């Protein structure tokens, strides 16, 4: 399916976990020091690619990024 | 940063790019006093 | 005030409005008096 | 409980909200970033509902707004009454109405406008007008030009009322909202007052004034000869020679004795033999029929005594077993939101203006429009493309009020709940009719088209060959010829010679005849059928589908307007309720472009043209809608190529103007695909570029420029596709009629 | 590069590359991209800001 | 899955053979009070006291109807998976955290320490299955 | 030219001359026009056809138009370039682009005139211009 791939330029604003509509998106801790919050792409099976993260980043250009790929009824959205 | 967007590495006067330049002027000119019938 | 009055007409539109009717009306008045002109006369 | 509550001093006067353009929003209040801020400083100027949650605002903008409009109608109508007193040939053409083109417009002696200025009768050189107002005013009984500028004064003095009206109501004295929820008041008001008793006191004018007038002007009286209108209220012999029921007064209208006003006051149902147009004492007994009606209706409503219908009642009350609630919680949709008044509002509204035009082509009402082949084209035309514009407006309000206005607690199993639960089986049945009808109703002309080329002309769907006869029209057709002395006891002659009767020539040419009905009206108004009903499967699509869809759940938070939702599940693009209204204009241009050429063709083939006095007619095309219009390439030959001669071919004449704009109107049209077929992504690229330029040379801008949007560029594509579209026909339309 | 001063970014894939802005602080931790930076143009988007490196900044 | 259906009529947007024949996906939920939603796809419904569940055909219809839900006050919504074979997985909240608020359980997953601009050129890449974006 | 002739010689110019077509509201506008028309070369159908080659015979045709523009158009582009490199040292620069500060404009539309002179000025001096790596450019 889909892939979404995140970059080091991330802050941590969340705001890419809220206008997800299909919870593709996860906030998850870093290590380091730079901050509690880093986002991830766990279940990118559901991801339908609405680039609606890509609208809600705050970068000089995007930290998180879609790139289109195979698609599957779920990543289609058929409910049928 | 691999590439340079801009260029580099040329004079003020531009001797090679004017010399091929204002030879190509010269011809046109030529062409010129050939439909004047000045030649 | 009189001072909002002329930040009206200094907008973009009411500005272009104006300039461009006092630009076209020269072409109407010149095209009226001195009627068809495509080349300056030769001396 | 109908109270007027009026707030005093709501906002002040100032002219500082000028100068800081934005006041709108605290979005646009900010200020001019980039170049979109300008672009939406526009879409959303009469947006009220973005600018105020407060609904009085909402409200009190509105009403104002509506008085500032018709400032703008008086001064339009004042225009036209005034252009007729100076400028136009009106006096002329009321001696010589019949030999004499209608002019009212005069262009300079400048650069060579001059030859637009041509030859239209009574000594004035000018532009042959085609909206009838010279038929109007003469069913007005105007008669010189005095009269005629009289009327001009008067719009221009009314337009400065409602313009003060508008100032007076929003910056001095504002209703309230429960002033405006007054609903029953309204209709009550709107129904007995502006409706009933403006039709009632209309029939006051033309009984006394134009039926009079008319009656005189028509009999072959000089129009010198002729009196004022004043002169027959205070001398009543001169009605009583012409109208005798006047002699008998007022005591049989008391007494019942209704038949002493059969002179002034008739059935006549058909035109007047002399000049084409229906009989003005038919339009006084008219009015004054409607105007009883409409003041008997508006009663139904309470209004303060209790006395009359609540509407949520009658509404409430409408249910049955198939739909549960039935009308429950609508009454609280039209009283809460201005979008669905606006879109029933719009949508019936722009049905009458069809209506209208069929109504007055098969009965002209004014007298001599029927002779004025001109008049009839662009008034029928005009008024079927305001009509299509003003339906597609109705869902385009109908879905802004689902995704802002539609609560789901007042609309709990009601009719409209209903409706959007199986949204499903009324488009995938509908989208069943819309390929059914496309391809019988379509399918057959290139049936005819392929057969023709083969040369099977056995073989085609037409009148000699293989047939489908409108039989169930033309049986209706048959009902209203026989209705005069049947079901119509007092009719003299049927109501319209288009359903039959026998030819009227008004001169030497006919101003109504019988519309014989064949295999190719058959097929045509299958297509104005096919071509509706995918305009409305378009728009009913974008109403019900504007909350939700399978594809997008939640399309309401995204808003009525918005381009689409990423290019996953596929491709979401055109999903939004605007991009429905959108595709549904090229439809509604596509639906009604073909009546107009149905009604150019039908009536320059089969019913205008001269008549002979021996009674042999001679149409324009003579007969050749009945072959050639099974077939596309017929209305490629014998329509759009043959009819279009005098347009190309008007440079050097008077009628030049058409050739132009009938040629700049394909620039328009092509120049709307830039739009369409593009998109911003490459515009911002290529700008990109040229601000590379300008930040060289340093003249870049402070305001940063961008691309149009998305939706945008959808926009300015259908405006330029429809401008140009239309404006193409109207010179086509113009021209060739104006010449012949 | 301190407060206040003004920078030419020379991070490319950037909106403002190759153009001026003021520095509006620095983040005084081991964070990579500390550097926060103003611009007077916006963006397509409209952020109006960004974090950004040292050594991607010049001391204009 | 135990809970009370929000008592609607019904409506042809809705559960297809999909549902049977793929898999559909159910959400649950706990009110305080009865109040009337509008459902995912069409209509509107009267959800109950306590322990209401629907069936929904994708993922997208819970989610977006626990925005809804979230403007009722209720943050207590949870999806579920169901296979035609009825095995159930507990999908959208694995964590009983939210996916907004940071857990430690959690650990990242496709994340690249390099910057979007400093990907490999495609050329560098041909022939070998490798992506740039990796 | 190709078959192009002098008017007066030519029939074609002679027969359209009667045919006036009087434009503007003076009668006799259509034979001055014909009258003055008789400058130019005319072809076998009649009508003036200018030679843009740059003979100094015929700079009314093209090359006396063609300076008229320049001179008037470097005065807009100068004009428009002055006024808005002058408002990026003000405070708010957006909002005086929608809202022209006329005090401002109307002593820079006052110069212009001489638009060469100061052009020429900004050509030798780096101030018409600016360097590439002050520029953004995409990678
Ligand atoms: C390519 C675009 C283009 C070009 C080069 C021209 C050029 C010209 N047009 Mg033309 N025109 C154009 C577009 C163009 N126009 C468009 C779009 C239309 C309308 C659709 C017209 C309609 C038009 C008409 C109807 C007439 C012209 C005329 C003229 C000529 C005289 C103008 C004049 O009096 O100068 C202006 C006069 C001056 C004295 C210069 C003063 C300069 C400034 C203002 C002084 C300060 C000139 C050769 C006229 C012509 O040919 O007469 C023989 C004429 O009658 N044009
Ligand atoms: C007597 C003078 C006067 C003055 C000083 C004001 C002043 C004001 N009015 Mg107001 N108003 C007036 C008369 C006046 N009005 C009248 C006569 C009406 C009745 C129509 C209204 C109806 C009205 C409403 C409904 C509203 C205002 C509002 C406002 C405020 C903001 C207006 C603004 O910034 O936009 C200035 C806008 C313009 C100058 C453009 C106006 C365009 C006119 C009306 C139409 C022109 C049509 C034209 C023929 C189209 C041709 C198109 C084609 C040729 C290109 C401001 C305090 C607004 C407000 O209070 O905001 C909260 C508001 O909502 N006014
Ligand atoms: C729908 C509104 C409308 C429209 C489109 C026109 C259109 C026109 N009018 Mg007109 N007019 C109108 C309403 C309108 N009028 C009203 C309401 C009055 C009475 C107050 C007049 C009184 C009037 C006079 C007295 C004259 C015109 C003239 C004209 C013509 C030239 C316009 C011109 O030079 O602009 C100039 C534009 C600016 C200065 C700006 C043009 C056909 C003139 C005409 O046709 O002369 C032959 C002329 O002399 N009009
Ligand atoms: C009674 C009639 C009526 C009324 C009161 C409204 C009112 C409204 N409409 Mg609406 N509409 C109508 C009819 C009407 N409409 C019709 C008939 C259609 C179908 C064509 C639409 C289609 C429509 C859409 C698609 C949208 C609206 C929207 C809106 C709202 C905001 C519009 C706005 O900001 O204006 C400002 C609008 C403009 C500046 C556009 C200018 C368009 C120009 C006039 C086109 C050029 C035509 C012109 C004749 C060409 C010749 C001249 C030219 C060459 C110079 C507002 C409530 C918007 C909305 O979302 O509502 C919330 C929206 O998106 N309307
Ligand atoms: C001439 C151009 C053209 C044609 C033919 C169509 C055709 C169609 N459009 Mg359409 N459309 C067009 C331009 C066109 N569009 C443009 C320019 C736009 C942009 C505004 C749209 C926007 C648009 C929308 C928004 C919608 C449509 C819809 C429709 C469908 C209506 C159903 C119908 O008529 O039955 C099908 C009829 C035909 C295809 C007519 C010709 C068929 C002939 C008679 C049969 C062929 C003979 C034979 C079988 C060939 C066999 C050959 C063999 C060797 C293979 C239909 C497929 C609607 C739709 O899908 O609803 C169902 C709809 O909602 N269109
Ligand atoms: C789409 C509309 C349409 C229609 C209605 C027709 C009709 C016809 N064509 Mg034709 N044609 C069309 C389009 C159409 N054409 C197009 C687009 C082309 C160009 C490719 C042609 C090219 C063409 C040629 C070249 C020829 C014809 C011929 C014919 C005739 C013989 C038909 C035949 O043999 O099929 C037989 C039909 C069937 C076996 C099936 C018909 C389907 C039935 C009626 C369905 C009914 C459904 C029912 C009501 C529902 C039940 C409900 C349930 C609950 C009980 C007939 C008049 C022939 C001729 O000579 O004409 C006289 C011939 O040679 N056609
Ligand atoms: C550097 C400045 C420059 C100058 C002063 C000229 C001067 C001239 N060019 Mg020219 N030209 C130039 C650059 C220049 N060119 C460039 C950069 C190109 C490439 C697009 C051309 C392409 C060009 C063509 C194709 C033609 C001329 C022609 C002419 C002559 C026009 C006739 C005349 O003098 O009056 C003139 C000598 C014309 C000529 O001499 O025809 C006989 C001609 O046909 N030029
Ligand atoms: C033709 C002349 C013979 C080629 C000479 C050749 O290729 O040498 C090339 C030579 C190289 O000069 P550069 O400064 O570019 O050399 C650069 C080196 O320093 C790079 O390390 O340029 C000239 O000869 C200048 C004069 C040519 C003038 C050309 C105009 C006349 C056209 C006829
Ligand atoms: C059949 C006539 C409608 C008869 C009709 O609507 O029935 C009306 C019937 C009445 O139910 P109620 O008595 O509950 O309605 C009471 C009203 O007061 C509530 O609106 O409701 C239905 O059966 C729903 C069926 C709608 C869908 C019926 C198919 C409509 C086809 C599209 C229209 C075709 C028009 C063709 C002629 C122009
Ligand atoms: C051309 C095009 C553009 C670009 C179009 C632009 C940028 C239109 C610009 C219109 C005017 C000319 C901009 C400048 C207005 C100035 C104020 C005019 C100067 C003032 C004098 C005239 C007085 C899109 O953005 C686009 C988007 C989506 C689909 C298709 C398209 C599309 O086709
Ligand atoms: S920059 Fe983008 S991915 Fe990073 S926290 Fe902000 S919205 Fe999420
Ligand atoms: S494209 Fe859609 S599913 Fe994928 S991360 Fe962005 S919002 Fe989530």
């Amino acid at each position: 399916s889909h892939t979404v791939k995140i970059y080091d330029t991330c802050i941590g604003c969340t705001q890419c976990v809220r206008a997800c509509p299909t919870d593709v998106l996860e906030m998850v801790p870093w290590d380091g020091c730079k901050a509690a919050q880093v986002a991830s792409s766990p279940r990118t099976e559901d991801c339908v690619g609405c680039k609606r993260c890509e609208t809600a980043c705050p970068t000089d250009f995007l930290s998180i990024r879609v790139y289109l790929g195979a698609e599957t009824t779920r990543s289609m959205g058929l409910a049928y | 940063k691999i590439s340079p967007v801009a260029n580099t590495g040329a004079k003020p006067p531009y001797t090679f790019r004017t010399g091929w330049a204002l030879l190509l002027l010269a011809v046109n000119f030529l062409v010129a006093a050939y439909y004047f019938h000045i030649i | 005030q009189s001072s909002y009055l002329i930040k009206f007409i200094s907008t973009a539109p009411v500005a272009a409005t104006i300039w461009l009717t006092i630009t076209a009306g020269i072409l109407i008045e010149f095209n009226r008096f001195f009627p068809d002109l495509l080349f300056h006369p030769l001396p | 409980k109908a109270r007027v509550i009026v707030d005093k001093d709501p906002v002040p006067t100032s002219f500082e909200k000028w100068a800081q353009p934005g006041h709108f929003d605290r979005t646009l209040a900010r200020g001019p970033k980039t170049t979109t801020w300008i672009w939406n400083l526009h879409a959303l100027a009469h947006d009220f509902d973005t600018h105020t949650s407060d609904l009085e605002d909402i409200s009190r903008k509105i009403f104002a707004a509506h008085f500032g409009h018709l400032a703008v109608v008086t001064i339009w109508l004042s225009g036209m009454i005034f252009h007729g007193a100076k400028f136009s040939n009106y006096e002329a053409w009321l001696s010589d109405p019949l030999n004499v083109r209608p002019s009212a417009q005069v262009v300079w002696p400048i650069v060579g406008q001059d030859i637009l200025n041509g030859d239209v009768g009574g000594g004035f050189h000018g532009i042959q007008i085609t909206s009838g107002l010279f038929q109007v005013w003469r069913g007005w009984g105007i008669t010189n030009s005095f009269q005629l500028y009289c009327t001009a004064i008067g719009g221009l003095v009314l337009a400065g009322l409602f313009l003060f009206a508008g100032w007076f109501h929003y910056h001095k004295r504002a209703p309230k909202l429960e002033w405006f929820q007054n609903v029953e008041s309204m209709l009550n008001h709107h129904l007995q007052v502006l409706l009933g008793c403006g039709s009632l006191g209309w029939a006051g004018h033309l009984i006394h004034v134009s039926a009079p007038i008319n009656k005189l002007m028509d009999a072959g009286v000089a129009v010198k000869d002729i009196p004022l209108p004043h002169e027959f209220i205070l001398n009543k012999s001169l009605l009583i020679d012409l109208f005798p029921g006047f002699a008998a007064g007022l005591t049989p209208f008391f007494t019942l004795n209704w038949g002493q006003y059969a002179d002034f006051l008739t059935f006549k149902g058909g035109l007047n033999p002399v000049t084409g147009g229906l009989w003005m004492t038919d339009i006084a007994h008219h009015h004054l029929a409607i105007a009883v009606v409409f003041i008997i209706a508006g009663h139904q409503y309470r209004t303060n005594w209790g006395i009359g219908h609540s509407i949520k009642e009658i509404l409430e009350n409408h249910k049955g077993p198939f739909t549960g609630e039935g009308h429950k919680g609508l009454y609280e949709n039209l009283t809460t939101s201005w979008h669905a008044q606006l879109a029933t509002n719009l949508a019936f509204l722009g049905s009458l203006t069809i209506i209208i035009a069929h109504h007055m082509y098969a009965m002209p009402p004014y007298p001599y429009l029927a002779t004025d082949y001109a008049t009839q084209l662009c008034i029928f035309t005009h008024h079927i493309w305001i009509g299509g514009f003003l339906i597609v407006g109705g869902a385009a309000h109908a879905a802004i009020f689902m995704v802002r206005d539609y609560d789901p607690v007042v609309n709990q199993n009601n009719v409209l709940d209903r409706v959007i639960r199986h949204r499903d089986a009324i488009i995938s049945h509908l989208n069943w009719v819309c390929i059914f009808l496309g391809f019988h109703s379509f399918g057959l002309y290139i049936h005819n088209d392929t057969m023709r080329a083969l040369g099977r002309p056995q073989d085609m769907f037409s009148d000699t060959a293989i047939q489908l006869q409108p039989v169930f029209a033309q049986w209706v057709q048959n009902l209203h010829t026989l209705a005069p002395g049947g079901t119509a006891p007092n009719a003299l002659e049927p109501v319209s010679y288009a359903f039959g009767g026998g030819v009227l020539a008004v001169g030497g040419k006919v101003a109504m005849m019988p519309i014989a009905l064949g295999t190719a009206d058959f097929l045509i108004h299958h297509i104005h059928a096919f071509t509706i009903h995918v305009t409305v499967l378009i728009l009913l699509k974008g109403v019900l589908f504007a909350r939700s869809s399978r594809l997008i759940p939640d399309k309401a938070n995204l808003g009525f307007r918005f381009p689409c939702d990423g290019p996953g599940r596929g491709g979401t693009c055109q999903v939004s309720g605007w991009d429905h209204v959108f595709l549904g204009l090229f439809w509604m241009y596509n639906s009604l472009s073909i009546v107009i050429f149905h009604f150019s063709w039908k009536m320059q083939s089969d019913v205008w043209g001269t008549v002979d006095a021996a009674g042999n007619v001679s149409h324009i095309t003579g007969g050749n809608f009945a072959q050639s219009a099974i077939t596309i390439n017929g209305w490629l030959r014998d329509f759009l190529w043959a009819q279009a001669s005098q347009v190309i071919n008007s440079y050097g004449s008077a009628l030049s103007a058409y050739g132009l704009m009938f040629l700049g109107a394909h620039f328009v049209w092509a120049f709307s695909l830039m739009f369409l077929f593009s998109g911003r992504g490459y515009w911002q690229e290529l700008i990109e570029s040229i601000v590379w330029a300008h930040n060289k040379l340093k003249v870049a801008p402070a305001i940063q420029p961008r691309a149009l949007s998305i939706t945008q560029g959808r926009a300015v594509g259908v405006a330029h596709y429809l401008l140009g579209g239309i404006a193409t026909t109207w010179a086509f339309f113009h021209a060739h009629i104006l010449s012949v | 590069v301190q407060r206040g001063s003004k920078v030419r970014i020379l991070r490319p894939e950037s909106y403002w590359f190759q153009d001026v802005g003021t520095v509006a602080s620095v983040d005084q931790s081991g964070i990579k991209y500390p550097v926060i930076v103003r611009f007077d143009k916006v963006n397509y988007a409209g952020i109006n800001t960004n974090n950004f490196a040292v050594d991607e900044l010049i001391e204009v | 899955l135990s809970g009370k259906t929000p008592l609607f009529a019904g409506s042809t947007g809705g559960l297809l053979t999909k549902a049977v024949e793929e898999e559909k996906y159910a959400i649950t939920w706990t009110s305080p009070k009865a109040q009337v939603f509008e459902l995912p796809t069409g209509g509107a419904a009267t959800m109950h006291e306590g322990e209401n569940l629907l069936y929904i055909a994708r993922k997208e219809y819970g989610i977006a109807l626990g925005g809804q839900l979230r403007k009722f006050k209720i943050t207590n919504y949870k999806i579920y998976r169901i296979l035609p074979s009825g095995e159930t997985t507990f999908i959208h909240p694995a964590d009983g955290v939210f996916p907004e608020k940071v857990n430690a359980g959690r650990e990242k997953v496709r994340f690249n320490a390099r910057s979007i601009g400093e990907n490999p050129n495609p050329s560098q890449v041909k022939f070998s299955g490798k992506a740039t974006y990796d | 030219g190709a078959d192009l002739t002098p008017c007066a010689e030519n029939p074609a110019f002679q027969a359209l001359a009667k045919n006036a077509r009087n434009t503007t509201a003076d009668p006799q506008s259509g034979q001055k026009r014909f009258e003055r028309y008789s400058q130019a070369l005319c072809g076998p159908e009649g009508y003036p056809h200018l030679i843009v080659d740059g003979r100094l015979d015929r700079a009314g045709d093209f090359l006396i138009p063609s300076i008229l523009f320049l001179y008037i158009a470097g005065w807009i582009g100068w004009v428009g370039r002055a006024y808005l490199q002058a408002i990026k040292k003000d405070s708010d620069t957006e909002q005086k682009e929608i809202q022209l500060d006329l005090g401002i404009a109307l002593p820079i539309i006052a110069t212009g005139f001489a638009w060469p002179a100061a052009a020429v000025k900004e050509l030798l001096s780096g101030e018409l211009t600016a360097k590439d790596s002050e520029i953004t450019v995409s990678p």
